[PDB]
RNA sequence: GAGGACCGAACCGACUAAUGUUGAAAAAUUAGCGGAUGACUUGUGGCUGGGGGUGAAAGGCCAAUCAAACCGGGAGAUAG
RNA sequence: CAGGUGGUCAGGUAGAGAAUACCAAGGCGCUUGAGAGAACUCGGGUGAAGGAACUAGGCAAAAUGGUGCCGUAACUUCGG
RNA sequence: UUCCUUGUCGGGUAAGUUCCGACCUGCACGAAUGGCGUAAUGAUGGCCAGGCUGUCUCCACCCGAGACUCAGUGAAAUUG
RNA sequence: GAUGUCGGCUCAUCACAUCCUGGGGCUGAAGUAGGUCCCAAGGGUAUGGCUGUUCGCCAUUUAAAGUGGUACGCGAGCUGGGUUUAGAACGUCGUGAGACAGUUCGGUCCCUAUCUGCCGUGGGCGCUGGAGAACUGAGGGGGGCUGCUCCUAGUACGAGAGGACCGGAGUGGACGCAUCACUGGUGUUCGGGUUGUCAUGCCAAUGGCACUGCCCGGUAGCUAAAUGCGGAAGAGAUAAGUGCUGAAAGCAUCUAAGCACGAAACUUGCCCCGAGAUGAGUUCUCCCUGACCCUUUAAGGGUCCUGAAGGAACGUUGAAGACGACGACGUUGAUAGGCCGGGUGUGUAAGCGCAGCGAUGCGUUGAGCUAACCGGUACUAAUGAACCGUGAGGCUUAACCU
């Protein structure tokens, strides 16, 4: 349950530490995004050598949330914090080439296959 | 709303309903019978039909738990010593509304409300 | 096709062994009685008149009791008619079970929705509050404005306004059936109908696909 | 209601351990990937219980690669293949929710020891 | 907001017409006292049902 | 053990907001706020009088009254 | 008539305290009540996820809050 | 204090008619109707950040006082 | 002898000179994507940064971020930033008092709704004997949005790059309705922890007060962020448009006679209200089958007898409710309370024993308590009555029976 102003930490090594949803892509009014939605996000906090710097405007997709997602069965799978991992602006590809913290199979999909084979652990 | 909601509110805060349906109960099992309005009667029933269900079973854990809802030692002996075994083969229904008039003072519908066992061998003691 | 008349038993779960949990809503459905069949000739349309449940005798009138002896069936609890679609037969007397919704994929389920009494523009029509600070005053939950100046001079039938909320027919369609019991006189239905636990049901197959 | 109970009463399972709160459980589901399905262990602490029946549920609190993560289960659903209690701790609470707060040697619970 | 012309009697015994009283219908009599009382009410001596309920 | 020193009650004040606005009140209440040994505050009594007083100065205040108080008189001013 | 009105008296427990909480001596329940438990208004409590995106403006609210010890920058009129 | 004007450049922001730094083209600064600095101070003006939050996304529930019903008393502005 | 004046907020409503979606003609239209014009108003039609701003610029979205009217819609609805009093200052003008759509800091937004209107909800009477139900549907309202992916197909088209129509499937956003099984919120009526203090003679144990003292959990109910469903298909008549046959006009011609297509618009289809539809409808069932007098002799008045069906009232009440209303029930009774059992929540009561110098710990013990929940149970309260409502229901004509 992501919306604009929202801060994220970042689940990927691309060198950034904390970013800012600017906007939830994907709609007219659109209100939050969960795990497995694309936002566009702002860096806040960066590493001093990383693949992207301070103030870059780029895409993310939600991994992890407080507020959790939703099994078929009724089942809840919630985290500690938000977290999201750095797409290439125009092509949607992971930046980072390391995932950290476990994800959920909400992202079990051929757009995200490359998260899935990277994260230390799928919930 | 009010759906399936129960117990009324009677124009107080809680802590002045619960004072007052404690000493409400006290002045009933005291007289064994009283005058009050009938919203208040009908709500009173939900309070002193478990002390006198809670009084059949005298031992020291009830005595106090009893002690503990009407703070009143002259009341909680009553209970046990009298209304515990008059009413030992009763089940529930100890109190009886009776409907009568109207207060003058602001037509207020009054009720007595008395315990089912105050017949004429009550003036004993 | 006609309809089935139950009587909401409330909500619960089923879940598929492959692991998906279904909210269901429990549908009593008794047999219901037919007791008048109403044809062109004499009603100037096809119907038929059902009852369910059942009814102590002194609370039934004599009104209501001539009708059912009329008809040779016990007292239910009310009366609900069916428009009969072309090809549909049915007699006087006759008992009809919820075994007829056993090849039925989805339903419309009418009911009447739980009452919420005197209900403001917030929660009746999902009207947007009003700041609750930067000196607003006395003006929170209002509705603000209701029309335009002098030009139309009054306000529009119609208008969005507090009143009563809930307490009404409304119907769910397109509610897939997840179970029929005949033997236990159980309907589960997938989702949620209207009406408080206990209240009666209208059950028809879906008009629309 | 006689009727719904009824309907409950036959999809609960028969064989659900006890574990109280504060216990660490080994719970093992049901993960389908297409045409395979294999058991994931799910290994924490137990935080909260409902207990409704056929809608009973518990959640389970655990610290995955430095990120905490609960699960709230179903326990009576098929998803949930088996459950077993690894140790069984000592609390005086019903619902353990103060441990998200805590953490390390902060979020250590007595063994029950019985 | 106040009244731009001042309402006549007719409009003012128009709104009265709903103010009129109920009287109440018919009085109970008990069958003990015979005396008159509200059905479930006591009587005025407290009788109730053919019972002395309150000896007052 | 100095201070127009500091924090903070009484006390004096009146910065913000809400309420109230045919008010409980012709200026308040509630929650916060400033000063709080001083150019402080307060009681009792006294003095300054209307083109006059007084004013750390706002044309402020001078009996719910002020770019000239109130009361009586000129006076039935005058009113294209 | 929730305003204003100088001085004197100053118990107990906790507390730095005449703050504050609960009590003593003592005095009161504020001169309409009774029900109900809609919208809405007022005064409050709590709140998933987010956390100023509100708004003219963080208005209001939330938050901070004590004692001891450690430690404490630019700048400085050498006191801060 | 600058009309043109949201001047231009730099900083801050994803985005800054405000803010900070500079430029000088000062419509119409300027030296006791003082010029330029200035530590401390401010219920002073502007801006930023952390914390914090029902300010908001988007409202939900709850506790009280009214509103509503019954009994008693019983106004007001306004009105061809 | 006052029509409150910008912008914002809230709430809108209409126009079409249409921003999106729909239908077309032309194209310097290969495809994709456009350009332009015609038809079309059903629905939809951003969030932020800056500024009092409308606007605009910028950032980032979207199928699209339409243009206007409505006292530049909307202050007896909110706001008061701007403008627009009194204070003060700057620049400037003036000898000066002062002045400046120049700037700057500060600066009281009243009204209990009579009428119209509107949203709800009742009372009366009517509908021609009365009553209880079930309907018909004249008419009215609601609803009508759209993305993306996949298949068709890397096909048609194209040098290549690229890349479809038509048709089908899935899955979203926004919006609406319903619901509480799940996930949660709340839960001052449930349980526990704890600070200060006072009290119950004291210990122990409890209670009061301190915002529910502060907190931690939490039942029912309510509820969204929770999860179900919805927008249609189809039909009719059409718009622009495309036609067939075909003369006037030996040809040609969509038109004059005739015929066929044709859109989210229209009328239906879906949902809701609905016979005060006074044009007051229909169907089923139920109830009433006494006398007598007067008079101006009639749709007349009166007395006695009679009081039905049913209704209302009263009582117990409800997931119904401001009050009315609506629903259930009233001893041939589960309507409410209590009681019994269960469930749920809280988390191992009190007392006693043991260990310890003690705080405390352990055992009895998952104990005790437990609201609104579930299943039972006449223990208490829902009374015999009384009350209202009558006694076969006008005239004319027609078809039928006598
Ligand atoms: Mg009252
Ligand atoms: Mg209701
Ligand atoms: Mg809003
Ligand atoms: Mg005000
Ligand atoms: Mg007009
Ligand atoms: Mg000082
Ligand atoms: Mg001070
Ligand atoms: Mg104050
Ligand atoms: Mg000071
Ligand atoms: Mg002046
Ligand atoms: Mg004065
Ligand atoms: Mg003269
Ligand atoms: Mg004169
Ligand atoms: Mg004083
Ligand atoms: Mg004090
Ligand atoms: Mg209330
Ligand atoms: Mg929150
Ligand atoms: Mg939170
Ligand atoms: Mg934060
Ligand atoms: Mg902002
Ligand atoms: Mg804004
Ligand atoms: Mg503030
Ligand atoms: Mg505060
Ligand atoms: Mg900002
Ligand atoms: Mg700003
Ligand atoms: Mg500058
Ligand atoms: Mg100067
Ligand atoms: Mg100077
Ligand atoms: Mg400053
Ligand atoms: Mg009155
Ligand atoms: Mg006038
Ligand atoms: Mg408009
Ligand atoms: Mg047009
Ligand atoms: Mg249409
Ligand atoms: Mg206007
Ligand atoms: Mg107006
Ligand atoms: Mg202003
Ligand atoms: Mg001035
Ligand atoms: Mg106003
Ligand atoms: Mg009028
Ligand atoms: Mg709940
Ligand atoms: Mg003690
Ligand atoms: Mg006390
Ligand atoms: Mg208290
Ligand atoms: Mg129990």
């Amino acid at each position: 349950m992501i919306q604009e102003q929202t801060m994220l930490n970042v689940a990927d090594n691309s060198g950034a530490r904390r970013v800012m949803c600017i906007k939830v892509l994907g709609g007219s009014h659109r209100r939050y995004a969960g795990v497995g939605d694309i936002i566009k996000i702002t860096i806040k906090e960066a590493i001093p050598r990383g693949k992207v710097k301070k103030g870059d405007v780029l895409k993310a997709v939600v991994v992890r949330t407080k507020k959790g997602v939703r099994r078929p069965d009724g089942s809840v799978i919630r985290f500690d914090g938000n977290a999201c991992v750095l797409l290439n602006n125009n092509s949607e590809q992971p930046i980072g080439t390391r995932i950290f913290g476990p994800v959920t199979r909400e992202l079990r999909s051929e757009k995200f296959m490359k998260i899935i084979s990277l994260a230390p652990e799928v919930l | 709303m009010r759906h399936r909601k129960s117990g009324r509110q009677l124009n107080r805060n809680s802590s002045h309903r619960q004072a007052m349906f404690r000493n409400m109960a006290g002045s009933l099992v005291r007289h064994e019978i009283i005058k009050t309005t009938l919203p208040k009667a009908k709500e009173l029933r939900r309070v002193v039909e478990p002390l006198i269900t809670l009084a059949k079973t005298d031992s020291v854990a009830n005595r106090r738990l009893a002690f503990a809802r009407t703070r009143d030692n002259e009341i909680v002996a009553k209970l046990f010593n009298e209304l515990g075994p008059r009413f030992a083969s009763r089940a529930g229904g100890y109190t009886r509304i009776l409907k009568c008039g109207f207060r003058a003072g602001d037509n207020a519908p009054m009720a007595y409300i008395e315990l089912v066992d105050r017949s004429e061998k009550a003036e004993a003691a | 096709m006609i309809g089935l008349v139950g009587k909401k038993v409330g909500m619960t779960r089923i879940f598929t062994e492959d692991g998906v949990s279904i909210p269901v809503t429990v549908i009593e459905v008794e047999a219901n009685r037919v007791t008048q069949v109403k044809d062109l000739a004499n009603d100037g349309y096809r119907a038929i008149q059902v009852t369910t449940g059942a009814k102590k005798a002194n609370r039934v009138t004599k009104p209501e009791a001539g009708h059912f002896a009329k008809a040779g069936v016990e007292a239910g609890r009310g009366l609900w008619e069916f428009r009969l679609a072309e090809g549909e037969e049915f007699t006087v007397g006759q008992s009809i079970s919820v075994e007829l919704f056993a090849d039925v994929k989805k339903v419309d389920v009418t009911g009447t929705s739980k009452g919420k009494g005197f209900a403001g523009t917030v929660k009746r029509w999902n009207f947007r509050t009003q700041d609750a600070t930067h000196g607003n005053s006395l003006s929170h939950r209002v509705p603000g404005s209701i029309g335009q100046n002098q030009t139309p001079g009054k306000v529009f039938k119609g208008k969005k306004m507090a009143g009563q909320m809930g307490n009404e027919r409304v119907t769910v369609q397109s509610l897939d059936v997840v179970r029929v019991d005949a033997e236990r006189n159980l309907l589960l239905v997938k989702g949620a109908v209207p009406g408080a636990t206990g209240s009666d049901l209208i059950v028809k197959p879906a008009v629309k696909a | 209601s006689n009727i719904i109970k009824q309907l409950e009463q036959e999809q609960m399972k028969q064989d659900v351990p006890s574990f109280r709160p504060g216990d660490t459980v080994e719970v093992k589901v049901w993960v389908v990937e297409g045409s395979k399905k294999r058991l994931q262990a799910f290994e924490g602490v137990v935080i909260a219980i409902r207990n409704r029946g056929l809608h009973s549920a518990f959640t389970v609190r655990k610290i995955s690669n430095g990120e905490g993560v609960e699960r709230v289960f179903q326990t009576h659903s098929p998803v949930v293949d088996s459950i077993s209690v690894k140790r069984r701790g000592a609390v005086r609470k019903a619902k353990l929710y103060y441990l998200r707060e805590r953490t390390g040697k902060a979020a250590r619970i007595k063994e029950r020891l019985n | 907001a106040v009244q731009q012309n001042k309402p006549t009697r007719s409009k003012r015994g128009m709104r009265r017409s709903h103010d009129a009283l109920t009287a109440v219908t018919s009085l109970s009599v008990d069958k003990t006292s015979g005396e008159k009382h509200l059905r479930h009410h006591i009587t005025a001596d407290g009788y109730y049902r053919g019972r002395k309920v309150i000896a007052k």
